[PDB]
């Protein structure tokens, strides 16, 4: 049992954290006050769920989590909401003044004022671990805190925990819900500076999620609450191998071995199914083959891009619920005889499969139907580079005129960091090209 | 073979330490470069405003030397 | 969080007073400072503009300034005149005489420290000061000259805070005073260097709206100011109510100002209907939207179709379909693509606040950073150089100690601003 610490940074990181930790509580039978009647070992234990929850002598199960934002109003709603008793007040950390959608303020001007306190509180969580496996960092690409402060924190964590593993859940911007013209700048800056401090990063495209809410759940104008409930289901599928045990369970680190062929190639595409409303799930059993096949339809991806037009380097299927290997193997044999799955030539083509038997949960008053089985596919495809190209193009359009650059220079940044970050992104796009060329 | 095993593990230790060290150093140089740049930007803003003040006192004593006629 | 509000001169104080009346009604504050409202959203962000005094009383964080006592005693006798902190009235008596140099260099320079004493008292009390908004005109002498002096001094003491102005631009259609082009040009020369964002409230456009669309043959300052106050309410909704977009002055500036000198905004409001058409015209999302983007609803006398938008914020208020707002805003951009610069992607942002202004079921407020604002500055520059060419009335200003060179420099700075707006209007992505 190796503990995982979650760090939720900025509004998007915090609000997605709210949705995730509420969902985890429901999945483990933990009440809003942290009591868990089914846990008979009081004040401690080595159970699977203890990777994410520590225990007090009073029977409280406490998330191994820190929430950090440079202004107080989002975290204040945690301090005062349904799950306020779950967290010790020192896990909820706020400044007074946010980063104003400016990476420079998140990484330097405002962030430098709070980083030592944050690392101190993280240290307090790490010291309660007997075998810390690593960190999970949640943040947006687009905000000043989510970009600048997260990059600062990732650098500092590399210094204080060596090469202890760091995974990211990264919210990639969409115009339907974006708040700042400069989000392409912040995105490229944070990607450049975090690239060598991250072991594996799950990008979540707000537009992919928004379209899935509109099309599959018939929500006419999704809010962050809609987006976040769906996101938390995907995050839950990815962490379920850490929080539950079972015979056919396969640890996330074992998928990681397959998902990262070179340190910089560490951005898996996630695809989740089934996403379906109560009204349509009624009397509609969705089988193993149906949800598996749904994994290969690009409308179900969390990042908009087209794997049909790139090459695979790995394909992983994380099943949960009522699923046995014979049905998985049959569905996979079907898909391989009919779909556009081309691997690079230097990679074996077998699909790696994990099954967790605990079935998916839904939050009361959500929009997803409660289903008997779900699957999250994690694949490593060259197509994810499309998401970089789109963002790089927006960056180029503005940077050619130095639009808004004075806001960054005023906070102490230099144009050279802009061009350095943009060159790193151009080299990343080329890396994704090179891995797809055939061997000579 | 034992000597090789010792060299492999000490190489791993040395690469992790050099990574920690270079991250530490480049962070500290970035923070200092940035504090200097920001302070220089503010100091130039302030110097412009203080020159405005000197021009205002110049304008007022100009008025008082032409009200001496 | 906290904004400190300053109103200077006659225009400054009259439009400031109407602003405080309108937003106090919106927030459920009565003239005694007491809250009598129905929705908790009225008090969630109330401390942005109000201090909480003993007795659960809310006091505008407002500072009232003039070199004459007249307008401010009118303020004190107004409907909400009792609401203001009495120590926050800072009037002189010599007056300014519609002379920028008097307001900036001599008489106003004598009152400025006394004003700064109240700003520090108000600022020291803030948990997290955002910055400052100043209401004033650019055509008189107190508001223009002393207002820009006060901007410079505040910036010297709070260089890392945002400086925002609501600046009323002079028009021959509304005022006779012939030195207004001088005062306006010297003001603009200051604003270009020392504010982060400026709302151009153009009296020319206010008149034209009142006369042509509202059909008031004799528009009062009272009718101009109802336009101004509805606009000011609109463009501060995002600071005053819970919301995601432009929710503070720095984030608004970061979204609106791609180049530090191009920070002059063209505001707009919808709906504006004549008594005659108010029975016919339906208040739909597609028509709020199309008005909001129309030359005739701009509070600045410029045609957006004569330049290009660098950035835009649109604020819808009232109960409406957000899906429909989304579709109409996409539709405006699609059908008018050529008028938004292609090298700033996604430069139109949209907010929706549930709480409509008083007397409407839904409204729309527009803030545009458009290279067509040069039309305004050109108009002032014309009227300036027609006088300066003949050195007309220069002696009011040399009489206070200024040289010709400051006039030349202000004219050249304003011409440079116009050139820069033109440069980015001509820029191409390729
Ligand atoms: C009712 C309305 C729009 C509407 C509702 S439904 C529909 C189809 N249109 C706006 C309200 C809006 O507050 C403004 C911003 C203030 C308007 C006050 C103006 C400045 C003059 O002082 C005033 C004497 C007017 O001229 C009238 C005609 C009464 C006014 O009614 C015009 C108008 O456009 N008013
Ligand atoms: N999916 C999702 N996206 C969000 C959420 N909140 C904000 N975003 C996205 O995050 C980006 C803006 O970043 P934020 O997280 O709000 O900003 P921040 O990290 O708090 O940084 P500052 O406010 O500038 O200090 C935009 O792309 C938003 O659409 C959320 O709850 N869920
Ligand atoms: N919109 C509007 N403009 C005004 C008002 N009062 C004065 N002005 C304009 O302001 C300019 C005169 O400046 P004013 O504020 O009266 O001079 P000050 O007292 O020295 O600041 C002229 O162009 C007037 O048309 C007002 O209440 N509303
Ligand atoms: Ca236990
Ligand atoms: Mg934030
Ligand atoms: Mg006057």
């Amino acid at each position: 049992m190796r503990e995982c610490i979650s760090i939720h940074v900025g509004q998007a990181g915090v609000q997605i954290g709210n949705a995730c930790w509420e969902l985890y509580c429901l999945e483990h039978g933990i009440q809003p006050d942290g009591q868990m009647p089914s846990d008979k070992t009081i004040g401690g234990g080595d159970d699977s769920f203890n990777t994410f929850f520590s225990e007090t002598g009073a029977g409280k199960h406490v998330p191994r989590a820190v929430f950090v934002d440079l202004e107080p109003t989002v975290i204040d709603e945690v301090r005062t909401g349904t799950y306020r008793q779950l967290f010790h007040p020192e896990q909820l950390i706020t400044g007074k003044e946010d980063a104003a959608n400016n990476y420079a303020r998140g990484h330097y001007t405002i962030g430098k004022e709070i980083i030592d306190l944050v690392l101190d509180r993280i240290r307090k969580l790490a010291d309660q671990c007997t075998g810390l496996q690593g960190f999970l960092v949640f943040h947006s690409f687009g905000g000043g805190t989510g970009s600048g402060f997260t990059s600062l924190l990732m650098e500092r964590l590399s210094v204080d925990y060596g090469k202890k593993s760091k995974l990211e859940f990264s919210i990639y911007p969409a115009p339907q819900v974006s708040t700042a013209v400069v989000e392409p700048y912040n995105s490229i800056l944070t990607t450049h500076t975090t690239l060598e401090h991250s072991d594996c990063a799950f990008m979540v495209d707000n537009e992919a999620i928004y379209d899935i809410c509109r099309r599959n759940l018939d929500i006419e104008r999704p809010t962050y609450t809609n987006l976040n409930r769906l996101i938390s289901q995907i995050v839950s599928s990815i962490t379920a191998s850490l929080r539950f045990d079972g015979a056919l369970n396969v640890d996330l680190t074992e998928f990681q071995t397959n998902l990262v062929p070179y340190p910089r190639i560490h951005f898996p595409l996630a695809t989740y199914a089934p996403v379906i409303s109560a009204e349509k799930a009624y009397h509609e059993q969705l089988s193993v083959a149906e949800i598996t096949n749904a994994c290969f339809e690009p409308a179900n991806q969390m990042v908009k891009c087209d794997p049909r037009h790139g090459k695979y380097m790995a394909c992983c299927l994380l099943y949960r619920g009522d699923v046995v290997p014979k049905d998985v193997n049959a569905a996979i044999a079907t898909i391989k005889t009919k779909r556009s799955i081309q691997f690079v030539d230097w990679c074996p083509t077998g699909f790696k499969v994990g099954i967790n038997y605990q079935p998916p949960t839904v939050v009361p008053g959500g929009d997803l139907a409660k289903v008997q089985r779900a699957v999250c596919m994690l694949s490593n495809t060259t197509a994810i580079a499309e998401a970089w190209a789109r963002l790089d193009h927006k960056f180029d359009l503005m940077y050619a005129k130095r639009a808004f650059v004075h806001w960054y220079v005023g906070e102490g940044m230099e144009e050279g960091e802009f061009s350095e970050a943009r060159e790193d992104m151009a080299a990343l796009e080329k890396d994704y090209e090179e891995v797809g060329v055939d061997s000579v | 073979k034992r000597e090789h095993e010792r060299e492999v593990i000490q190489k791993a230790i040395e690469e992790n330490n050099n990574f920690i060290k270079m991250a530490k150093e480049k962070l500290a140089q970035k923070m200092e470069s940035n504090k200097e740049n920001r302070e220089a930007h503010l100091a130039a803003m302030l110097e412009r405003l203080q020159e405005k003040d000197k021009h205002a006192e110049e304008v007022r004593k100009n008025k008082e030397l032409k009200e001496e006629a | 969080r906290e904004i400190v509000h300053i109103q200077a001169g006659q225009c400054g104080n009259q439009i400031g007073a109407k602003f405080w009346e309108v937003i106090s009604d919106e927030h459920g504050i009565d003239p005694t400072g007491s809250y009598h409202g129905d929705s908790d959203l009225q008090l969630e962000r109330i401390n942005v503009y109000y201090n909480e005094a003993t007795g659960n009383k809310y006091v505008p964080r407002a500072i009232l300034v003039d070199l004459e006592p007249g307008t401010m005693d009118s303020v004190r006798s107004g409907p909400f005149g009792q609401i203001f902190r009495p120590d926050n009235f800072v009037f002189g008596q010599s007056g300014a005489g519609n002379n920028w140099a008097k307001g900036h260099y001599t008489e106003g320079a004598e009152l400025v420290d006394s004003v700064l004493d109240v700003v520090r008292k108000e600022s020291e009390s803030c948990d997290c000061l955002q910055g400052f908004q100043l209401t004033h005109s650019l055509g008189g002498g107190t508001g223009s000259g002393m207002g820009t002096l006060l901007i410079s001094k505040i910036r010297e003491e709070y260089p890392d805070r945002i400086m925002n102005t609501f600046s009323v631009m002079p028009s021959p259609k509304v005022s006779d005073t012939v030195v207004e082009p001088y005062n306006a040009t010297l003001s603009v020369h200051q604003l270009v260097e020392n504010t982060d964002e400026t709302y151009c409230i153009d009296n020319e456009a206010l008149y034209d709206i009142c006369f042509r669309t509202l059909k008031l043959t004799t528009p009062t300052y009272g009718d101009l100011n109802h336009l101004v106050s509805a606009t000011m309410s609109g463009v501060t909704t995002c600071l005053r109510f819970p919301g995601q977009l432009n929710a503070d002055l720095r984030k608004l500036a970061v979204n609106m100002v791609p180049f530090p000198r191009l920070h002059f905004f063209m505001p707009g409001f919808a709906p504006l209907t004549s008594r005659g058409s108010q029975q016919y015209r339906a208040l739909t999302v597609p028509e709020l939207t199309q008005q909001m983007f129309d030359s005739k609803n701009m509070m600045a006398a410029c045609d957006p179709r004569h330049g290009r938008y660098l950035t835009v914020a649109a604020i819808f208020r009232g109960r409406m379909s957000m899906k429909e707002v989304d579709e109409q805003m996409l539709n405006v951009q699609n059908k008018n693509s050529s008028y938004f610069v292609e090298w700033i992607p996604n430069n139109v942002k949209t907010a929706v606040c549930d709480i409509p202004p008083r007397g409407l079921k839904m409204s729309a407020t527009f803030i545009g950073n458009s290279t067509a604002i040069q039309e305004l500055f050109k108009r002032i520059s014309e009227q300036f150089t027609a006088m300066f060419r003949r050195k007309a009335f220069l002696h009011w200003y040399t009489g206070e100690g200024m040289d010709e060179m400051e006039f030349t420099e202000a004219e050249s700075n304003m011409n440079d601003l116009v050139s820069e707006y033109q440069q980015y209007q001509d820029a191409t992505a390729d």
